[PDB]
């Protein structure tokens, strides 16, 4: 959030939240309902934008793990989609990437390497994930939301 | 640094003087540029990697740079040009988000120049390659935000010749 | 190892120092390379003015032995 | 962490999302906002008579801190005192901010008894100045116009019973 | 509620007085005094015959000092408290000035006096200036001003008048160097009264002996001691790169962290955790801050060894902050700069030279267990938890090794205790009673094995007891009792050992379970301590919960141990705490389908 | 500025800007016409701010450098005064206190112990211009620019706030 | 220590008698009083039927336990149900007295610990505790249950 | 650290003598052994990587440790477990190279259970995991091999214990 790290830079450079900062951290609880609702509205669709993004990442990449015979490699991945979806719904009610910072981008890499899942496939599955959500959500809705998608992206697009 | 409303202030306040109408008016230009700006850096953000993988595979692939006796053989070498390019892409969109370029000359090009003439790395090779990453961030942004990060690409490749 | 010879400048631009926390800040210093990025690195944060940096040891385009 | 990131954070640890009570909480922290970013600006144009007074105070209720056997005898313990005034303050006002006591747990009662016992500063006058900030800050409140005083009664009472005692 | 990082013994000096000083330089040196620091001593105790008839006759003559001492105020209009006030300052100011011509230095009087512009009202400082110097005129008219020490009175009350002029001095900063850290703020009283630290800078045109003494800082510094006497000093190519217009101070603070002697010293008898601390220690001179600076060097020391880690501390954004380029780094301790509260006692147990008696690492333990509830615990700290074995009073050493996590429990918290009925079985936990199995001899032998967790020798037999139960004269409780009022028993379990640890330890042989809180601590310390050993044994035996478990027939048990004991007690890990995936398919292996 | 202080803090961490921070400055692009309507304020109003200041303040303290017959004190002082409030218009377009702090409040107490001028008459004369700009201005255009009148003054009143 | 108990060593600490708001406060738990005595007569009431509804909703049927599962082997699926007991016991403990000081000094002191050394899943323990919060909220209310749900979100956290 | 050959001729010194006959028993073991070590360190320098996967495929994946709430959820915390199970091969194999489990007490075991309590750290899956890892280690070197390091991994265990 805004506003914890506005906080950590007024405690670095010792003083108290300036008008400008206060002004910012206005905004941000100006801001705060429409937040509420788009998270509202994802957590109604997290399913279904699942399913799409699922079906959409195995058409764009058949030769993956979750697209073997195998159902435990899909199950988990399928699990991994929905858990994405559920921390980036943090991020859009925090308004930060920090629940998605401190869950599911540091040390993602380093796990996804230790499980040999490819990040690139990861990162494509967030790719159509992102479609998915846009194409579920309106027009200013998928500006709140796919900054967060491309977050989560980057944070393994290596 | 400076950014755009630093160097503005700076301006006026190296004169004793409040910001003027035409600073004013500039201003109003960062401001109004500001949402695009914002939405370039995030896609650069975003695709980083594939910036760099593009621009390295479309101007120093398959040249004798890359070679035997060429600056990217020996794989640190390779990795250390990536590392240069992550470094250069970061810092032109902290420079067109920010509206200036005083980024870039204060914490790339002091210095640069000088540590690539004592490595050997060619500065020409630099620069051709950083404008192919400036052709690829306008090929896949589109021809204004593009054109915006170019600018500050052109300055680090004026920068360095 | 191969070194760098680097003189810079760097200024503070945060702090005041009261009397024996100022050090200097035009140093000359040889500089491993493998620092020599974080060095750079660092001295552009804090807002230094490079104005000189050489290959004190080692040799240009060294594919193996440099250090 | 504010009330938000806690919040989420606790959702995360449990692997459940947004239920109706979260966005109803977060909404009314953010409705809350307002009033504790105006807390927070009047504290930011008030704090050095805040504490400083606030340390008057004290010092006029506690007799002997100022006296030569009190720990804040001299003007260097005494304008310890006031610094120590001044970082609860501004710790307090970031918990206000945040509508969080994160920021105290993890800066303000990290060691602060471990400390005070280690230099012989007592702990008592310590909460009944921070309690003297949090009633002046209470009444220039209400004089400022906010109704709901009940945000900037958390944080002081916060610190005062995560140092205090047991009797 | 929460756990404790340690409340050491601090001494935050109030100022310095002439022979503190010099002793402090002299300290800070790693030297003895030498000619002048001895002249500085010999000269200020010769002065001090001077010295103190100046304070005697000041201390005598006060009444009239403070009675005699711009708009003169009025009585009434000011208030009674604001009068007081004025007199007990300007009788304050008297007897400060008394304080620094004892101690021959003016450090009280300028730390107590050059913040004080505005702490008195700012619109009576003409009214103070007067007051002080009149009071600097009448000490002078009863000290005869020809050649005297009235010049040395004069100085004194000139310097505290030159002090109260002084406006608003800035508070020092130390600023938060990352968003995980805290920035603090700290009043210039405090940072003059704080020790004089050297700031050892090395310059290239420095003479030899200072460039030695630099040197030898920087040995101090980074190897805890001067180790340039011994011949594991022989770094010649890094002094010699060091000492000429080349490889400065940071580069021989790195090449200093990257030398085996730093390795035999502060990596190789330690974890990874410790050495970072230790570390941070030695090349930034100070503790670990927060977790997440714990949490970026232990990853990176992870990943690239304890070299790069070095390298990351010396090439760090602090380090240049503070240190720069030719400064040898320093403990930046209590006067210093401002502390944080976040890693006292961590901190002030790591500049302690006793710092490398420690292995376990300080900071990560209290920094994590700070974010976790309490842990299971005995309620004075984990010392006086003992070894759950079949015999013997195994207690950690609060000195040998500390490994100690002092934590706060409430007098109502409760120990959880792993008991061993719900655990297993009945006829399973039947086997280890014996009551009144049935031979006599048996329980006397099994009453042994439980009050001396082994069968003893035979001057160690309590005969008469034997005696007495084999007749029927006293029960299996009476000789129990007895046992553990026999002599031995005292020498096993309460005379080599701490008293609450003995206590402790008398009411697992006794008792068969640990203690649960602060009551039962308590309850059996205050006995053991204003009654004795025998009346806590009968208060052990005769208490409730003995007749409830053990009655009066049964011979004790081991009835609850600590969750660690049963960790002891499973080395290969607990039985089945989640089912196995033997014969498992991970990608990769199923990839090459 | 909010994107100075946000570049500053992403180059510390070798990463690109959050959508958090690009959130809050293009919600900062948004006020930046606001603010700048606020500067124009500030701009055409200071100098009746700075000399009925400066008429209040000589009124409440005749024991002022600036009052004492020289007219380049009193003309220096003037300046100080209408170049503070320059570095708080300054705050009102970049979005935070960094061109008040940077330009004028990192060691500004030393500054004028320096020069001989008094930190409590600075202090006084400070309190007198936030009066007559709070009643001068207007209501809600007091509200964005007195809060850094208060944070200029914030800096000098603490050797020590006076109670009884 | 209870919400009387805290508000007197706070007022204790600094020596002096309750002070108006403290009294407010004193005001909110002597007038929530009554609906903590008739939630804790429910739970009481209902304890084994709470912990058997919690148990269903979140523990069964999944291979905890099952065979290798941490609560096969019947003694374990008792030591689970006893802690399932302890833990709504003094859930009903914190909301009677209004404050989680008995969660922290009889609950989750070493909990963690024991857990952990006798490897009992932690997060099947928070599941579960937050599945018994759920049966309480829904068999006493909303009204009730947004008392004793945060004494068990208060455990969910200690726990996590 | 004090290997076999150290820790013996530590025995003998604070003996005062020579090493004796039997000691250089011992020592004779120690070096028909060595070449062994050697390539048993040599496997497990390759395959670490391999070793660390399936030890956690087979002890800490698809449990309650890496769901919600266990200790292995948040990514950053899998990666801390990666890594302690990284450190804990790397130092038994140095053990294992070594002779002597001296680099297990001194660089992990020496309060490795106290950090492991204070981070709340599951110490009885780090145990069953090390086991696990004994496991691993065993089926792709061999019976001999495989023993000689799971001692170490065994002592591990047991200072975790
Ligand atoms: C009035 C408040 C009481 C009082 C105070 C007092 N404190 C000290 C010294 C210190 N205070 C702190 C405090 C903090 N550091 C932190 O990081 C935090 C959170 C931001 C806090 C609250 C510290 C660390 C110190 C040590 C010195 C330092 O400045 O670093 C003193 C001086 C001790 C001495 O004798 O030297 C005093 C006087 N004294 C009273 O009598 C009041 C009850
Ligand atoms: C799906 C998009 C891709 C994929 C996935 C895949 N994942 C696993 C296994 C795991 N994934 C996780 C995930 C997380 N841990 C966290 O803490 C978070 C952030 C909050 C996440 C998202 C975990 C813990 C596992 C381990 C198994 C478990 O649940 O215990 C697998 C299985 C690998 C194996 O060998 O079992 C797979 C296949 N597969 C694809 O094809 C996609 C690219
Ligand atoms: C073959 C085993 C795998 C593989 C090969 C592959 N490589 C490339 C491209 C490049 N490879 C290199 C390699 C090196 N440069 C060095 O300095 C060193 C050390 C001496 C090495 C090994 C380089 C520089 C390139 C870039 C192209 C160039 O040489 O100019 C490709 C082409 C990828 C593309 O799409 O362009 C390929 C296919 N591919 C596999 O699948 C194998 C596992
Ligand atoms: C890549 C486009 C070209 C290239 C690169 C290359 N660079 C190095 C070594 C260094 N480059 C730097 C870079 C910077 N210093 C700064 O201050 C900035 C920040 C904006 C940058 C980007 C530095 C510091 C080094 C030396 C230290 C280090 O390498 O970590 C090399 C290696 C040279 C060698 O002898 O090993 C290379 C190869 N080479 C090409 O051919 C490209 C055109
Ligand atoms: C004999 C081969 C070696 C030796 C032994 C020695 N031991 C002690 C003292 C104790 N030994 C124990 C041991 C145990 N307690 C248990 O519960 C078990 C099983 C888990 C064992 C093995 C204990 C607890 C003690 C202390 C109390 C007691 O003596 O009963 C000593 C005495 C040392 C002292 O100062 O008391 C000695 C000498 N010494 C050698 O040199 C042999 C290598
Ligand atoms: C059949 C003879 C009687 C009966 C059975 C019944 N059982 C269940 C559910 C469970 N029973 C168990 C059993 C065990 N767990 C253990 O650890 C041991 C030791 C090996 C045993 C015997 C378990 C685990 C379950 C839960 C299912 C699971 O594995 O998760 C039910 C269902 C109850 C419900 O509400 O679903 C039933 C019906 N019912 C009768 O009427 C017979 C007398
Ligand atoms: C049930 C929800 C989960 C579970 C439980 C489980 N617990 C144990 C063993 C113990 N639990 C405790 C805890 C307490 N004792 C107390 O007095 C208190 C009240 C404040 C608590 C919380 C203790 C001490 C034990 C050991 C004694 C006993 O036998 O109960 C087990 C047994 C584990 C084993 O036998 O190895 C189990 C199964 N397990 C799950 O999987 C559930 C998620
Ligand atoms: C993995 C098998 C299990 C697990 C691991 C886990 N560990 C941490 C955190 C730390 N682990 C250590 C360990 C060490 N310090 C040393 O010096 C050595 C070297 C020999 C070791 C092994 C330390 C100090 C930490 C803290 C620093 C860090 O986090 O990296 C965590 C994270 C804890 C947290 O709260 O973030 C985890 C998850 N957890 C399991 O569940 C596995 C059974
Ligand atoms: C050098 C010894 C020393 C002194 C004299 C000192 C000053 C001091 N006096 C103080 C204060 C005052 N001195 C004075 C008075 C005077 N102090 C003087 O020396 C004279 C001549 C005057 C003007 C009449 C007043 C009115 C106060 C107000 C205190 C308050 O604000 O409540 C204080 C604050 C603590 C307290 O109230 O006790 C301090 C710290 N502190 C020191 O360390
Ligand atoms: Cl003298």
């Amino acid at each position: 959030s805004v506003i914890s790290q506005v906080i950590a830079t007024a405690d670095r450079e010792v003083r108290y939240l300036s008008k400008g900062e206060l002004d910012a951290i206005n905004r941000f609880f100006n801001n705060g309902p429409q937040r509420l609702r788009i998270v509202s509205i994802l957590n109604s669709n997290a399913e279904e934008i699942v399913e799409k993004g699922a079906r959409r990442f195995w058409q764009r990449c058949p030769i993956t793990p979750s697209n073997s015979d195998n159902q435990q490699f899909q199950a988990s991945c399928l699990r991994d989609q929905a858990w994405f979806i559920r921390l980036i719904s943090y991020a859009v009610a925090v308004g930060d990437v920090d629940p998605l910072e401190a869950s599911g981008v540091r040390g993602v890499r380093e796990m996804y390497l230790s499980l040999e899942v490819p990040l690139r496939s990861v990162a494509l599955c967030m790719r159509s994930l992102k479609e998915v959500t846009l194409a579920m959500l309106s027009r200013e809705d998928a500006a709140e939301v796919g900054p967060y998608f491309d977050y989560l992206i980057a944070g393994l697009m290596p | 640094m400076q950014d755009a409303i630093t160097t503005l202030i700076n301006t006026s306040d190296a004169q004793g003087k409040y910001l003027d109408d035409s600073s004013l008016d500039t201003l109003q230009e960062y401001f109004r540029s500001g949402d695009l700006r914002a939405k370039a850096a995030m896609t650069i953000s975003a695709n980083a990697s594939t910036i760099v993988t593009k621009t390295v595979a479309k101007s120093l692939l398959y040249t004798d740079i890359t070679g035997p006796g060429g600056n990217m053989y020996t794989c640190r070498r390779y990795a250390a040009c990536i590392r240069d390019m992550d470094f250069f892409l970061r810092y032109g969109t902290y420079a067109m988000l920010a509206g200036d370029a005083s980024i870039l000359d204060e914490r790339v090009l002091n210095g640069l120049k000088e540590t690539y003439n004592s490595l050997g790395v060619p500065v020409g090779a630099t620069i051709r390659a950083v404008q192919a990453m400036k052709e690829v961030v306008n090929d896949m942004l589109g021809a204004e935000a593009g054109k915006e990060v170019g600018y500050y690409f052109d300055h680090i490749c004026s920068g360095l010749s | 190892m191969r070194m760098f010879r680097v003189t810079a400048c760097v200024p503070s631009q945060t702090r005041i120092r009261t009397q024996r926390e100022l050090q200097n800040t035009y140093f000359t210093k040889l500089v491993p390379y493998d620092n020599w990025f974080k060095e750079q690195q660092r001295i552009q944060k804090m807002g230094g003015t490079i104005v000189k940096v050489e290959l004190a040891t080692g040799r240009r385009g060294a594919n193996t032995g440099l250090a | 962490r504010d009330t938000v990131t806690s919040l989420i954070s606790n959702y995360d640890t449990t692997g459940r999302y947004l239920d109706r009570d979260a966005i109803d909480s977060l909404q009314s922290y953010f409705i809350t906002g307002a009033n504790r970013v105006k807390v927070a600006a009047m504290i930011s144009a008030n704090a050095a008579e805040i504490s400083r007074e606030a340390g008057k105070k004290l010092f006029e209720v506690v007799p002997e801190l100022i006296r030569p056997g009190g720990n804040a005898y001299t003007t260097r313990r005494y304008a310890a005192c006031l610094r120590d005034m001044d970082y609860y303050l501004r710790y307090s006002s970031y918990a206000l901010v945040a509508g969080n006591n994160d920021v105290l747990m993890e800066r303000v009662l990290q060691g602060l008894r471990e400390t005070y016992n280690s230099l012989g500063v007592p702990i008592a006058p310590t909460v009944q100045g921070i309690q003297i900030m949090k009633e002046m800050v209470k009444e220039r409140a209400s004089d400022m116009g906010v109704d709901d005083t009940s945000f900037i009664d958390q944080p002081f009472d916060f610190i005062s019973r995560e140092v205090s005692e047991i009797s | 509620d929460r756990t404790n990082g340690g409340s050491p013994v601090v001494h935050p000096q109030q100022y310095h007085t002439v022979p503190t000083a010099v002793i402090n330089g002299a300290h800070q040196r790693d030297r003895y005094p030498n000619h002048s620091e001895m002249q500085t001593l010999s000269t200020f105790l010769r002065t001090g015959l001077q010295r103190l008839e100046i304070a005697q006759t000041l201390a005598q003559h006060a009444n009239e000092i403070v009675a005699a001492g711009f708009q003169a105020i009025n009585i009434a209009d000011y208030g009674a408290v604001r009068m007081k006030r004025s007199m007990r300052d300007l009788g304050w100011f008297l007897r400060y000035i008394t304080y620094a011509v004892v101690a021959g230095d003016t450090s009280i009087i300028t730390v107590n006096t050059r913040g004080l512009r505005g702490i008195i009202p700012e619109d009576v400082t003409v009214a103070t200036t007067v007051a002080l110097q009149e009071m600097q005129w009448k000490s002078l008219s009863f000290f005869p001003v020809d050649s005297a020490a009235a010049a040395l009175v004069r100085r004194y009350f000139d310097v505290l008048i030159a002090d109260y002029q002084v406006e608003k001095p800035s508070d020092r900063y130390r600023t938060g160097v990352s968003k995980h850290d805290q920035g603090l703020s700290f009043p210039e009283s405090y940072e003059d009264s704080g020790c004089a630290i050297p700031r050892w800078v090395m310059k290239p045109t420095l003479p030899d002996s200072e460039k030695d003494a630099v040197i030898r800082a920087a040995y101090r510094q980074v190897f805890e001691r001067d180790i340039s006497g011994l011949g594991t000093a022989e770094l010649t190519q890094p002094i010699s790169q060091l000492k000429g217009e080349d490889g400065s101070m940071e580069l021989f603070i790195r090449q200093l962290g990257k030398s085996r002697l730093y390795r035999q010293l502060f990596y190789e008898p330690y974890m990874i955790s410790r050495s970072i601390e230790l570390a941070c220690r030695h090349f930034l001179g100070r503790g670990l801050s927060c977790m997440e600076e714990f949490q970026r060097y232990f990853e990176l020391v992870a990943d690239q060894g304890f070299s790069a880690l070095v390298d990351a501390l010396v090439s760090s954004q602090e380090y240049a902050d503070y240190f720069g380029a030719e400064t040898v780094p320093y403990i930046r301790g209590l006067g210093i700069e401002a502390q944080a509260c976040r890693n006292w006692g961590p901190q002030l147990d790591l500049f302690k030279y006793s710092a490398p008696a420690r292995k376990v690492p300080q900071f990560v333990t209290a920094f994590a267990s700070y974010r976790q509830p309490l842990p299971n615990q005995h309620p004075y700290g984990m010392g006086n938890d003992p070894l759950e074995t079949q015999f013997g009073a195994i207690f950690p050493h609060e000195t040998t090794n500390p490994a100690a996590q002092p934590v706060h429990f409430s007098e109502d918290s409760r120990r959880i205790l792993v008991g061993h009925a719900h655990r297993k079985s009945h006829a399973e936990i039947s086997q280890q009673i014996f009551s009144l199995q049935h031979s006599v001899e048996s329980v006397i032998l099994a009453a042994y094995r439980q009050v001396f967790g082994c069968e003893v020798l035979g001057s160690q037999r309590h005969q008469a007891a034997e005696t007495q139960l084999k007749g029927g004269l006293i029960t299996v409780r009476e000789f129990v009792r007895q046992l553990a009022k026999s002599r031995s028993f005292r020498q096993a379990y309460w005379e080599n050992l701490y008293m609450t640890k003995a206590a402790e330890i008398i009411h697992r042989r006794l008792l068969g379970r640990p203690t649960y809180g602060r009551r039962e601590t308590s309850k059996y310390y205050d006995i053991c301590g204003r009654q004795g050993f025998y009346a806590l044994v009968d208060a052990l035996i005769d208490s409730d919960d003995y007749r409830t478990a053990f009655g009066e027939n049964t011979v004790p048990y081991e009835r609850y141990v600590t969750p660690r004991g049963l960790a002891l007690r499973s080395p290969k890990g607990p039985v089945a705490i989640s089912k196995l995936r033997d014969n498992p398919h991970t990608v990769g292996e199923y990839m090459m389908r | 500025s909010i994107v100075k202080q946000i570049i500053s803090n992403a180059d510390e961490e070798l990463r690109y800007p959050t959508p958090g921070e690009l959130e809050m400055i293009r919600s900062f692009c948004k006020t930046g016409a606001s603010q700048i309507q606020l500067a124009k304020t500030l701009e055409s109003h200071a100098p009746t701010i700075v000399e009925r200041g400066t008429r209040k303040f000589w009124q409440i303290c005749p024991r002022t450098p600036s009052n004492s017959g020289s007219p380049r004190k009193t003309e220096a002082a003037q300046r100080d005064m209408s170049w503070y409030i320059r570095l708080i218009s300054y705050c009102l377009l970049a979005g935070n206190d960094q061109p008040l702090r940077e330009i004028g409040l990192l060691g500004m107490k030393e500054l004028y112990t320096n020069i001989g001028i008094p930190l409590d008459n600075i202090l006084q004369y400070l309190r007198c211009l936030k009066a007559e700009a709070i009643a001068l201005l207007s209501e809600a255009e007091a509200e964005a620019i007195i809060p850094y009148f208060d944070q200029i003054i914030q800096e000098l009143v603490r050797p020590g706030p006076s109670y009884f």
